[PDB]
């Protein structure tokens, strides 16, 4: 799968409190995070199912 | 708001919370019509919520309203943070009382040492996440400019500030952003961004309120 995906998840410098999917490697499935509103990196997504499309490998 | 306290209920009058769905960002009631917030809080759909204490109950003195506009300042940068507030008008005029009242906007900037109130339901740890029931209080002083370059090398312009201590512990965090930063009854900063939440040497950074009254007046005329 993408190297992204294996990275933990960033909620980054902003301080908004907003819920977003990223995959969780070592479960093996997309789980919720809190972004903070700005700057993501690629293992954020606003869906699950975009998530392990993208992240599910296979 | 990592470190702080539970406010006194219903002691910070203007705090209000963004909802579209839970709670997700703070605001300030700056007239019966209108609230500011940070532009990074932004969401097509948004429900204003006045008036609370425990965001997770039905207490009895809080107002739901819906945004009718919603207008970011037209320079604002997704990258940088600079210009990093927002207008949003509420749907109808809110009732105003002992619970839900406006603060005021800025009478000029004020300087570094100026203590402030900063305000907000967001997580309450600097590791692992904790979400408040209750509005959470901090209070802290506006840092010297060049403290808070130190703190962000290349990272701060004029439109920023940094509010709270250098050697970390107390801080704002995620949930607070869009909130305010009040000093002797004048809104001066917007809860805005900063690396992670509580760390020593670096205090969150805010929105410079100061550099922005004429375009929030402007912006409250014309629409
Ligand atoms: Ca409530």
């Amino acid at each position: 799968r993408p190297d992204f995906c294996l990275e933990p998840p960033y909620t980054g410098p902003c301080k908004a409190r907003i819920i977003r999917y990223f995959y969780n490697a070592k479960a093996g499935l997309c789980q919720t995070f809190v972004y903070g509103g700005c700057r993501a990196k690629r293992n954020n997504f606003k869906s699950a199912e975009d998530c392990m499309r993208t992240c599910g490998g296979a | 708001i990592v470190g702080g306290y539970t406010c006194q209920e219903n002691s910070v009058p203007y705090q209000v919370s963004l909802n579209s769905g839970y709670h997700f960002c703070g605001g300030s009631l700056i007239n019966d019509q209108w609230v500011v917030s940070a532009a990074h809080c932004y969401k097509s759909r948004i429900q204003v919520r006045l008036g609370e204490h425990n965001i997770n109950v039905l207490e009895g003195n809080e107002q739901f309203v819906n945004a009718a506009k919603i207008i970011k300042h037209p320079n604002f940068d997704r990258k940088t943070l600079n210009n990093d507030i927002m207008l949003i008008k509420l749907s109808s005029p809110v009732k105003l009382n002992a619970r839900v009242a406006t603060v005021a906007l800025p009478s000029s900037c004020a300087p570094a040492g100026t203590q402030c109130l900063i305000s907000g339901w967001g997580n309450t740890l600097s590791s692992g996440v904790n979400e408040p029931d209750l509005l959470q209080c901090l209070d802290a002083p506006l840092l010297p400019q060049a403290d808070c370059e130190a703190s962000y090398p290349g990272k701060i312009t004029d439109n920023m500030v940094c509010v709270g201590f250098l050697e970390g512990g107390k801080d704002s965090c995620q949930g607070d952003a869009g909130g305010p930063v009040v000093c002797n009854g004048e809104l001066q900063g917007i809860v805005s961004w900063g690396y992670g939440c509580a760390l020593p040497d670096n205090p969150g950074v805010y929105t410079k309120v100061c550099n922005y009254v004429d375009w929030i007046q402007d912006t409250i005329a014309a629409n």
